[PDB]
RNA sequence: UAAUACGUAGGGUCCGAGCGUUGUCCGGAAUUACUGGGCGUAAAGAGCUCGUAGGUGGUUUGUCGCGUUGUUCGUGAAAACUCACAGCUUAACUGUGGGCGUGCGGGCGAUACGGGCAGACUAGAGUACUGCAGGGGAGACUGGAAUUCCUGGUGUAGCGGUGGAAUGCGCAGAUAUCAGGAGGAACACCGGUGGCGAAGGCGGGUCUCUGGGCAGUAACUGACGCUGAGGAGCGAAAGCGUGGGGAGCGAACAGGAUUAGAUACCCUGGUAGUCCACGCCGUAAACGGUGGGUACUAGGUGUGGGUUUCCUUCCUUGGGAUCCGUGCCGUAGCUAACGCAUUAAGUACCCCGCCUGGGGAGUACGGCCGCAAGGCUAAAACUCAAAGGAAUUGACGGGGGCCCGCACAAGCGGCGGAGCAUGUGGAUUAAUUCGAUGCAACGCGAAGAACCUUACCUGGGUUUGACAUGCACAGGACGCCGGCAGAGAUGUCGGUUCCCUUGUGGCCUGUGUGCAGGUGGUGCAUGGCUGUCGUCAGCUCGUGUCGUGAGAUGUUGGGUUAAGUCCCGCAACGAGCGCAACCCUUGUCUCAUGUUGCCAGCACGUUAUGGUGGGGACUCGUGAGAGACUGCCGGGGUCAACUCGGAGGAAGGUGGGGAUGACGUCAAGUCAUCAUGCCCCUUAUGUCCAGGGCUUCACACAUGCUACAAUGGCCGGUACAAAGGGCUGCGAUGCCGUGAGGUGGAGCGAAUCCUUUCAAAGCCGGUCUCAGUUCGGAUCGGGGUCUGCAACUCGACCCCGUGAAGUCGGAGUCGCUAGUAAUCGCAGAUCAGCAACGCU
């Protein structure tokens, strides 16, 4: 509790919910039924990564969109992967499902992409200074990222130590309230054990 | 340049007004600071040094390549190392009235012999 | 138990007829430093001087050729070493011919340099003459104050001692006071980065005897000089010997006192000794921790001594210039750096001392000296892998300066005292499941342990399983509804015996094969999550300048702040993560917004009442925006911030409380919320089952409440809050029960309805009249309710009788600065019902 998630406390105000419906009675049903959707997902798919995964409900349909910026690689490219889909979610019964796949902007700005990709990298059999370091390079070159830290940890490179360092540029002011950040917090395997990576990406502020 | 294309823009109390006195904080010690870097871009000239007894700290600064370092020369002083002095008279207004055009001469006639 | 460092596997490197180990010697090792080192602090300058042997030596003329230097002969056996060859199938080996064979004896040539010889010179050196100081020493004599003590006077009951007291001195006449007298050491102010001396060291005064030093002339002699192994002499205080003397001080010693004990610091007394004479020893931080001597090598600066021209009154820190001696600052230069820097730790030669890892040890043995104490020279075995010097960061400090926090102070209520309500410790135990461990745990993981949970124990079944999936082989039905054996697990009859469409499948029956699972271990393998120092004000980076480097700077110094918030002058300029602030709630107002709630202005019901139409006016519930910004006043203030009292306001000087954890430590905690690297179970530490436990208690620790009463106990009567909870559920009125409770269901996914139109303190009337009590309620014996299939370990609740400890709490501690503390009650997540008095 040293940092709580920037996304889970400007909740309120800057960024938005993930799953957005209103229930009364079917609100526990509703969660649990989501909760085995996205282990489903993720159970079936993990080759390239998700980006985001939201819900909707309604009287009768059921819209859920998964952002990603590889979609050829997920979904079925004559329909397979995505009938296949329908397929577990008709199991899990959201009943209408209008699976609107999209595909993200900035691969690199988007955090927990970022942080997939290195931790795959990390995973595979590689160290973690040129990662980072590159990481930091393609993240900034771009327009929108005025302000990142991105924090690996874990028996990195493996040194049999809990280990804890970081690479940052920029301006992190979590506490400026108004801004929009973006934190991905992700977990990644390794010959020795388990990784963990956390990055926060700042952009500009919101007036309004 | 961003803060007096800000000041000049002229967008103020759509942030702090003590803010604003703020800025105007920043400007004036940012011109009792800068004037020449304005003008630069040209990897300076390492010519005209001032005042070696009592910021000596400056000795470090400026030498270091040896291209030439210049001045009237202060009276008492670590003398001869650097490459051009020039004798003279430190303290009297009215001898400094009398280098001051004396420098505006020389500049000037040097530019128009340029 | 997870090793690239152990043994073995494969593999690879190195070498090869050898390969590794051992033993010694050289090198590396500038680690005995002639080539080629050092002595301020790392090991190292004798305690300081005189001086023998010795080493070293100013200028010049002339001379010898001893050194030295040049060539030639003689010689340096041969073999060796090396160059050029020849040959042994080349090479190894052999021979030929050279160079060296590093030095030696004779002659010859040279004389610059060293030396010897014969001189000379005056810069060094000493002397001479005149001044100049000065605690320089030794002896003789002598002075005043002051302390103690003996005589006497006044005189009274304490005096002395400390942080505080008592031993002690007095009460037989102290201390205090005053005159006189006795006495023997040390000399206040002068007196100090201040003079003298080789050094130790030297100051009351006068005399006498003596010594060195500085300056001026530089008349005089003419290199006589410098150093110095040994040696001799000198040499603080303490100690030794003989004699005298002894006021004060004072080791030892004695007593009081603090203390865990104090053989010690403190106090009161006190012996030698300190004092003089004459003989001793010969040590010290005898320290400038820098051996002596001579010269060159920027200055500025006080201060002491003697000469002397300039302004000269010519009386003067006058000033200048020279000589000597002394302290501070400062370049070059040097140094590991610290720091020295004309009084050198730099610049070069002369002489000497001295060092070669620490410890053992400056010790032992032997010797010299010593009255003794003991000093000097001075090792080894053996052992350690370092001992050490200088500076930096951090922390720490019973060192300091400046500051904030209910940290203490102030004022209140508690703990510790009794009762029980729960959570742990220890011991029982067949089982009392595991973890958490001062601050930061102990009403913790729990937000509800009877079975369930539960992980633990007795007893029974299970073993590819309580639930899946990948294979094929044998399946077409599989379940479900009732029956029997059964604590239940579990095995067994009656009824269900499919839809695909010929290829197979939903499905489940088995067989095993992949297995599947673990609350089994490592939280010091990991991730994730979280507490903590600490919501304390800091913690870092860039590029630079400084430093050989670790690192510094910025971020130091003033004002100033809730704070690295801000201002001012500077090797720093700039910035980030932080502190502030846009978030929520509350605090005020303008407009709208009209029910499921208000209801002032109006008309209608009247037993219960906004209850119904009617007004959205005040309230108002929900949303948007202005309002605090030192906003403006004037006096203070680097005129900057920073404040001081104001107006106006609902709020005013970060309105208040909230949310928010800079980098990281405590290897903080959780492998049992979860995730997971590695190790183990597998016929079982898995797994299905009923019973029992996690609530055992001669005790301890901790958290809280209920009490020890009249502000209180008891009956009755009267009014108000906020606030939420609700459907296979909240439950109203009526009536019956003492009362928990009850058929029953009005109304209700709910600003309405159950939620008495929502309470307890409090108020009014009266009794109890200060006591084990109408306080207090434990504890038990019985009469009973609800839920749950089931109230014994083991549930809550009403009623009857029951009536225990407790009469205001110990050394210390805990929490609290305003709508706070103390008190009354309500509501609820979890939950069927409960220990919930906890938590929110």
């Amino acid at each position: 509790g040293q940092k709580i998630n920037p996304h889970g406390f400007r909740l309120g105000i800057t960024t938005e919910w993930k799953s957005r419906w209103y229930a009364d009675k079917q609100y526990k049903d509703y969660v649990k039924e989501d909760v085995a959707i996205r282990k489903l997902l993720a159970t079936g798919l993990e080759r390239a990564g998700i980006a985001d995964v939201e819900i909707e409900r309604t009287r009768d349909r059921v819209r859920v969109d998964i952002h990603t910026a590889r979609p050829g690689i997920v979904i079925g490219r004559r329909g397979t992967e995505a009938d296949r889909i329908r397929a577990d979610l008709e199991k899990l019964t959201g009943k209408q499902v209008q699976l609107n796949i999209l595909e993200v902007k900035n691969p690199e700005s988007q955090a927990q992409l970022v942080a997939q990709g290195v931790a795959e990298q990390l995973s595979n059999r590689v160290a973690f200074r040129r990662a980072m370091r590159k990481a930091i390079q393609s993240a900034m070159r771009q327009p929108n990222v005025k302000g990142i830290r991105v924090q690996c940890s874990g028996r990195l490179g493996g040194a049999e130590m809990s280990r804890s360092e970081f690479y940052r540029e920029g301006r992190v002011p979590l506490h400026t309230l108004r801004a929009d950040i973006d934190y991905g917090l992700y977990e990644a395997k390794t010959t020795f054990g388990r990784i963990g990576v956390k990055v926060w990406i700042y952009k500009g502020d919101i007036v309004g | 340049k961003e803060l007096e294309a800000m000041e000049q823009t002229g967008g103020f109390e759509g942030r702090t007004k003590k803010e604003i006195l703020m800025l105007t904080r920043e400007k004036n010690k940012l011109e009792r600071s800068l004037g020449g870097i304005r003008d630069m871009q040209k990897v300076p000239s390492a010519v005209w040094v001032v005042d070696t007894n009592k910021e000596h700290i400056a000795v470090g600064e400026a030498r270091k390549l040896g291209i030439p370092v210049i001045a009237i020369l202060d009276t008492n002083c670590d003398p001869d190392v650097v490459d051009y002095p020039i004798p003279g008279n430190d303290d009297a207004i009215r001898s400094a009235a009398l280098l001051t055009k004396v420098i505006a001469s020389a500049v000037a006639e040097g530019l128009q012999a340029r």
